[PDB]
Parts: structure tokens; sequence; C-alpha cells
């Protein structure tokens, strides 16, 4: 992983 | 002088203007230009086989009107 | 899928292809058939390969799984038909037509890497004797292949 | 300014290697997350030895030494590793703090080598020099740096700002100051075609580039300069009773993007790129389903609604030429060839090949990388409308 979810929807 | 066709990825039929000793790197600059691909992702094949970037069209018997066809640079393993 | 595999057999039935031939089975559009001449001027020369094809169902955004089912003597195909080959697994493209793939492959049958090989001994014999590489691969492509 | 021979690039890797001994520290206690010095470092070192490799001779070397970029490139390496290590002469037990100023000073070098490793792979990819054929992403910015810069890699900013002002005017030098510490990423004073490729893809469109630079970026509260995943995360831990809370700034590991951080229901930091998306549709969008409501925990949040004319998709004509061609193939040049359903509608950017946006967005979701047609990277998108020759 790099730390970056994906975007809240 | 004379002209060759190309078969594009997309199946798209390409014309070239060459000459018997244009290399293979000047034939994948020439479709470069064209479909906006660059050369080290051009794989050409003709009689079942791919076309090396040192050789010429001569050295491969590539002859006027011959076909072309444009595949994706690719490796076994 | 279905829209972009029936343009692919609609654009084969067109144009078809002079190095190679592929079809659906019967009435399943996702397993084809296919054969692939062998190159002039090579050990497969006369050799006519077959190769059995499936479409997965998000296709083309994935893959397709083929696989030979007529014996070739190669480094990078196996007695199984199984073909190592990075446009087939981590180098795919959606753009890549099955006609274009077939092509691909028969390109790599004189273009071997033998190097990261999966078929070590084949891969030995070729880059040590390419003489006995040819002759054995001759022999396969008259016994198998015609 | 010095000419950057074999001997003047071994000094960089002493020097390099000095700081690299530094920062391993055990005291140090630095977190393995990007950007990490003892891995840009050393990975600084081996891109630059492959640089070496590839330029052998007396000729290619002499060459070498005469690029404008290296020996600007080098001239930087060698500044900043001194700056790193005075940082820790001076700043003594100071660095095993970690709210200190001298270890905000270790964290701000770290990005600029990072910014700087990421840079000279784009410009010496596989050690060989491609700086002169270097693609910007976005067709507009990339027209401008041909205009006036040709195919050079990199111009001084005195130059730079005066070749922008004439496009778009720069109000003040105090808005010229604040715009170079924005684009100057690895702080030069030169402006690259790679930084200059990195902003343009930020603050896109063109057409209005200072105005959506002023307004994500000047007036707006939420974006933070030369922050990192980590640094973000601590300063949000402020707000974790406040959801809402958001904040965003460059990403470190993709860079030409944006990360956002915010805080969730209940209390948790989390960090998001909206892959090759405008900023300003992501945090309108943000705002409306009150995910980012608060930027860096203040009580008011900017409505950027509208800011941002989409000048509208630039139409393509199929033209008579090749409407005939894809009637000779019983097909059209609309139709999108990934899945023969959908038409172009969506243009890849910088090699300009062109598809649908489902079929991109298939593609890229299920882990697929770079243009179907000709593997380049994607590195940003337009919205195009195909007319029909019809
Ligand atoms: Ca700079
Ligand atoms: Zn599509
Ligand atoms: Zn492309």
């Amino acid at each position: 992983s790099d730390g970056y979810t994906p975007e809240p929807a | 002088s004379m002209q060759i066709f190309v078969k594009t990825l997309t199946g798209k039929t390409i014309t070239l203007e060459v000459e018997p000793s244009d290399t293979i790197e000047n034939v994948k600059a020439k479709i470069q230009d064209k479909e906006g691909i660059p050369p080290d992702q051009q794989r050409l094949i003709f009689a079942g086989k791919q076309l090396e970037d040192g050789r010429t069209l001569s050295d491969y018997n590539i002859q006027k009107e011959s076909t072309l066809h444009l595949v994706l640079r690719l490796r076994g393993g | 899928a279905l829209k972009r595999i029936h343009k692919e057999l609609n654009d084969l039935a067109r144009d078809p292809p002079a190095q190679c031939r592929a079809g659906p089975v019967g009435d399943d559009m996702f397993h084809w058939q296919a054969t692939i001449m062998g190159p002039n001027d090579s050990p497969y020369q006369g050799g006519v390969f077959f190769l059995t094809i499936h479409f997965p169902t998000d296709y083309p955004f994935k893959p397709p799984k083929v696989a030979f089912t007529t014996r070739i003597y190669h480094p990078n195909i196996n007695s199984n038909g199984s073909i190592k080959l990075d446009i087939l697994r981590s180098q795919w493209s959606p753009a890549l037509t099955i006609s274009k793939v077939l092509l691909s492959i028969c390109s790599l049958l004189c273009d071997p890497n033998p190097d990261d090989p999966l078929v070590p001994e084949i891969a030995r014999i070729y880059k040590t004797d390419r003489e006995k590489y040819n002759r054995i691969a001759r022999e396969w492509t008259q016994k198998y292949a015609m | 300014q010095a000419a950057a021979d074999r001997r003047t690039v071994e000094k960089t890797w002493k020097l390099m290697d000095k700081v690299v001994r530094l920062c391993q520290n055990p005291k140090l206690q630095l977190k393995n997350s990007p950007p990490y010095i003892l891995d840009i470092l050393p990975d600084t070192y081996q891109h630059l030895r492959l640089i070496l490799s590839k330029y052998d001779d007396n000729q290619k070397l002499a060459q070498l030494s005469e690029n404008e970029y290296f020996k600007i490139y080098i001239d930087s390496l060698m500044k900043k590793s001194k700056r790193a290590i005075r940082l820790f002469k001076e700043g003594k037990e100071r660095m095993y703090e970690e709210q200190s100023q001298d270890r905000r000073n270790l964290t701000k070098l770290s990005l600029i080598f990072s910014h700087m490793l990421a840079e000279i792979k784009a410009i010496f990819p596989n050690g060989q020099f491609q700086g002169d054929n270097f693609r910007i992403t976005k067709a507009d910015a990339a027209e401008f740096w041909r205009k006036f810069f040709g195919d050079k890699t990199i111009v001084p900013w005195k130059v730079f700002r005066q070749c922008l002002h004439e496009v778009h005017q720069i109000s003040s030098g105090l808005e010229a100051m604040a715009l170079k510490s924005t684009i100057d990423l690895t702080c030069n004073d030169y402006i690259s075609v790679f930084e200059f490729d990195i902003f343009t893809r930020l603050f896109q469109p063109w057409g209005s580039i200072l105005r959506n630079w002023n307004f994500l970026a000047v007036t707006h509260p939420g974006y933070m300069a030369f922050l990192t995943y980590d640094e973000v995360k601590a300063r949000l831990q402020k707000y974790s009773t406040k959801p809402g809370s958001y904040i965003f700034r460059l990403s470190c590991t993709r860079l030409g993007q944006w990360a956002i951080g915010y805080v969730t229901g209940d209390g948790n930091i989390l960090q998001t790129i909206p892959h090759n998306k405008p900023l300003f549709q992501a945090l309108i969008d943000g705002s409306r389903e009150g995910f980012y409501l608060y930027p860096d925990g203040r009580s008011y949040n900017p409505d950027l609604t509208g800011l941002c004319e989409p000048t509208p998709h630039d139409h393509i004509k199929v033209t008579q030429e090749q409407f005939e061609l894809y009637c000779e193939m019983g097909s059209t040049f609309q139709l999108c060839k990934i899945c023969a359903e959908n038409d172009k509608d969506v243009k890849i950017e910088p090699c300009g090949h062109l598809m649908c946006t489902s079929c991109l967005t298939a593609w890229q979701e299920s882990d697929g990388q770079g243009c179907p047609f000709c593997r380049c990277e994607i590195k940003g998108t337009e919205p195009i409308i195909v007319d029909p020759f019809d």
C-alpha cells in the first residue's frame, strides 16, 4: 500500500 | 523510391513512401509521425517474422506495395 | 465483450489474415480455435499449428487465454501447450485483437527468449547447439504439425 | 555553472554519502515513508552511476559535462548536500526533536531530494539524456513552452517569469515570488520542463492557470506547501475532534497529482488522490457530500462553484478522408476501438490517442497502465466530442 484510499463517495 | 502499406494496431491501413535502402528504424520513424506510437513500442511483422532495427527493407525482400503488420512490443519468457 | 468479439469476428471475415485463422467453436463466442502457419525459412516451415482460445468475461480488459494444442519445440512454449509471453499477462493491452495476438505469437517462434525460458532444457540446446535445436524443431514440425 | 566532469560528480557522491551517514543516526528514528531520505539518496547515487555508464568514452563525457540541465543538477545536488550537512552541525541535539525547526528543514530537504530524483529520472531515462524530447501533458501548456523555449530542458526563473507574464499577467512582484515557490519544486532558481509539466497538470486549465493557482493555493486555507503524507496526518491530528477537517497538497509519489487529507466520522485521518481529475471538482463534490467541510480546521469553506468554466471540449471534425477510410472497413472514426460500442469521448495526454471514458476507466480499474495503443504513461486526459462526418 501507499497509504492512499479511494475517494470518499 | 516506392510505397508500402502498414496494418496498424486497429486494423487501419496507412501508406508509407519509402525506398529499398530504408532501415526498419526509418520505417518505424515514419509510422511514429502518422500514428503517434514510439519506435521502441513498435514490432513490425512480415511473413510471420519480426523485422529488426539494423536491417533494411531490401534485406528483408520487402517490395512495392508489400504490407507490414504492426503489433506491440513483446518478449517471450 | 460481446460487441467487441463480434467486431473482431466480422473484421476477420472481411479482411482475412494470411498467416493465421481463427473463429468461434460452435455457438460459444468466448471459445475460439485458431491456426498459425509456421513461418517460411525456419524450422517450423510447412507446419500448421492449432491453438485454443478463451475470452474472459471482462475481455478486452483482461487477456485472452491462449494455448497450443499442436506440439511445438520452443524455449517459451511447453508440452502443455502453455505460452509464456508478456502480452498474454503483464504487458497485455486492451487494443490487441485476437488476430494481432496470433501474429505476435507467430513472431515469437523465431524470436524466443532462452535467457528466461519456460522450458530450460530446450533453452540450453538453443544457446549451445543451434543446428541441433533446428534439427529437432524440424523433426517435431514434420511429425506433429504436418 | 561548473562543468560536471566525472570528478565533480564523484565529489557529490561523497557529500551524499555523508548526508546518508548523518541520517542513519538511530536517534532520528525516521519513518519509512515517502519521502524517505535513506531511499532517495542511495537511489540518486545509483541513477548518477547509470548516467555515467551510458556516457563512457572521453567524447561522451565532455558532452555530458556541458549539458545545461546536468550542470545545474549536479551543482544543486552539491549545494543541497552541504546544506543538509550544515543542518546537522548547527542543529545539534535539535535534530532528535521531531517538532524542532531543524527537523522540519530536513523534511523539506528530503522533499526536494525526492523531487530532484523524479526529475533526473524523467530527464535521463535509463541514464540517457532525453530532456529535449520530454512531452508536456497539457496541450496548451506544451505549446507555450515550445513557442518561448523550443526544446530546452531548463530555463532561469527570471526568463521563465518574463515569458509567462507575456501570456498570463503576473499582478505584482509579491505574486511572482509566491508563484516561484510553488513551481520551483527543486528550489534551484531554475524552471525545468519537468517542473513546468507538474505545475500545469496541478493547476489546469492553462487558459486561467494563474487564476486557478490563486483560488486553489494562494487564497485557500486548505493548501499546504511542501508537506508530506506524515506531516498531513500529524497536522490534522489537531482536528481529530472535528470531522470534515481537510487539507490538500502535492502528492510526493505521484508528481503532478493532488493528495487530499480529511478527518472522517469518526476521528480517523484518510488521504486520497483524485487521479488525473481536476481538484476544483473534487473539492466541490467533497464539500457537497460533507467530507471536505473545514479547510485546515477552519469554520468557513470557500465555494469554488463556477470558478472554472470548462472551455467546452474542442470538437474534432471527422474529415472526409477518414470517413471513407473507416467506411472501407465497415466502421467509423468516431467509434471507440476498445469496446466497439461507445464513441470516442476522451483524449489521452500527452500521446493524443482517443477512446471512451468508460473503457479508460475500466482499463485503469483493472490495474492496467499506459495508453492501450502506444503504452505511453497517461499523465492527463481531456474530454472531447467527435463530430461524425455524417
Ligand atoms: Ca527548479
Ligand atoms: Zn470504449
Ligand atoms: Zn497513446
